[PDB]
């Protein structure tokens, strides 16, 4: 899972 | 047509019509995987650096620093291509199998173990704090050169390849750069009143909540590249006509179907974008509408994820 | 410019000039990684199927069968894109981390454990034997549609992007399709007497040995995609002007340098091709010569290999 | 290592 700016 | 370095060869990505989605071929996709470092972010990696060069904040000597993953890889290759040192802050955790890739591009990852973005942005800022004269943080979530490049390339490519017949643009939002620049191009530069559709996870629908004036409650989700859990500055709400939400599982399954049924090597958020476009496309409203969908990245960035 | 399916969007790959190789920018590279399934083989995946459709051997119902990895992935997406079942024979072994990828494209891998190509080609043939009416093997090593597509796309792209100024073409040989079609295009269709350079591993220099009329002794090597250990039919010796050999380690290191110094996400044989072009390029003979190098694939196909 | 048609 991704959340809050990470993964972008 | 020979590019001085890999950064200048950004864009010119193709439109492929889908056969197993939408209705009588009204859904077509833009393969952003076909860029120098293989995601849509290659375009902003290039233009954020160029603009920083142009306005003097980036120069020979100064090191690019930032927190980010597709954007990291984009900045990685532009750094290498143009001769910059670069530090990219990242946690220990998710969005991994990418270390040796960024390591392979000569990046020096700040091995930052509370594993999340603030932990990096803190270290980003702290690094940024340590020596302002030596570091430059390009700030993708707010840097106007992000939407500007899509305004100048991504959007005009869509207009030309459809010959002004695009009626709808469907795109996941991470920075909002993609949909913002594209919309501006088509609506303002070419003057066509299309429908711009932002896509976000149902698990973290902060745009849907904001526009509704509801409590903004973000959450964890699997759709890498979108769903930042806040409204980013590079997201121009004013041009957004509609917001569709899509769940992680459906997004993943849509990505698998893109491979197996369409022979299109798409990444996870490409599935999210398609699932939302398919939904719109099956509304009689959009039956005579040409729907253009941004497929942000490609399958092989996702080998070690739930997609496989 | 909207392609009916992913197969029609093949090619149109860019030329990027190198800064850390050759002499005063006389070495430029063609990024074949920027194709629908991300290797140069996408072009032959498309055209081998189209031609088989055109001459009636491939039809609705019949299953594509073959032994191959980039070619497998190319046929995989074309099968999916055009609606064919496909069986791809492969060992248990090397060139792996690719199972779930091919599996992800809906291929059914013949789980063939003597792990090598004959073991597959036997099973390929045996499958092919079982029911001639149901199976079609497209035979990349000899199928003329392989070089033909490069004659019609890869070569003309090179001519146009250089405006007839290419003087040298450097390309690794697997099928020989790439160099054969390209040479024919430039030399015969446009009429320019360029130097075509085949590249092969020093570990298995069967072309160098053949032309010398020496004992043909092939061997194992790490440069995936080239060095088949025999002279393939799709390799037209007649147009070959020169053969350069390159060792696995140098090839790998050249690939790493392509990432770190040029910001170009190249695969292993792309490093082999560059190492040979750099050598040629530093000969005063080739100082005023424009050298074009085929970079067959991209880095992320190689995550689990010695390249990383 | 690769050899004989495999890897292509
Ligand atoms: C473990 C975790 O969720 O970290 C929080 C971080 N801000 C992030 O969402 O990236
Ligand atoms: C183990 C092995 O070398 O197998 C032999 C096979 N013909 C091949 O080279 O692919």
């Amino acid at each position: 899972t991704f959340e809050y700016g990470d993964g972008i | 047509a020979i590019y001085a370095d890999n950064s200048y060869s950004i864009g010119n990505t193709p439109l492929v019509r889908l056969k197993h989605f939408g209705h009588n071929g009204n859904v077509v996709v833009k393969i952003e995987g076909r860029n120098p470092s293989y995601s849509v972010k290659c375009r902003i990696g290039a233009n954020m650096v160029w603009q920083a060069e142009k306005d003097g904040t980036l120069t020979k000597g100064k090191e690019i620093v930032d927190a980010t993953g597709n954007t990291g890889i984009a900045l990685a290759y532009v750094a290498a291509a143009r001769g910059y040192k670069i530090t990219l802050t990242m946690p220990e955790t998710m969005s991994l199998e990418r270390k040796r890739l960024l390591c392979g591009l000569g990046v020096n990852l700040v091995l930052t173990e509370a594993k999340g973005m603030k932990g990096a942005i803190a270290k980003a800022e702290e690094i940024v704090a340590s020596d302002p004269s030596r570091y430059v943080m390009l700030k993708q979530f707010e840097n106007p050169a992000n939407p500007q490049i899509h305004r100048e390339t991504t959007g005009p490519e869509i207009w030309k390849d459809t010959d002004g017949k695009v009626d709808v643009v469907v795109a996941g939002v991470g920075t909002g750069g993609s949909i913002t620049g594209i919309s501006r191009a088509i609506k303002l530069d070419f003057g066509k009143q299309i429908t711009s559709v932002a896509v976000e996870p149902v698990e973290s629908p902060v745009i849907s909540q904001t526009l509704a004036g509801e409590e903004v409650k973000p959450g964890p989700h699997k759709i890498q590249g979108i769903g930042a859990g806040f409204i980013p500055k590079n997201l121009d709400l004013s041009i957004i006509d509609r917001v569709e939400t899509v769940d992680s599982d459906t997004a993943l399954a849509t990505a698998r179907r893109l491979m197996a049924e369409e022979g299109i090597l798409a990444g996870i958020s490409s599935g999210a974008a398609v699932a939302a476009a398919d939904r719109l496309a099956k509304l009689p409203e959009f039956a005579d509408k040409l729907i253009v969908v941004i497929l942000p990245s490609a399958s092989e960035r996702y080998l070690s994820t739930a997609l496989f």
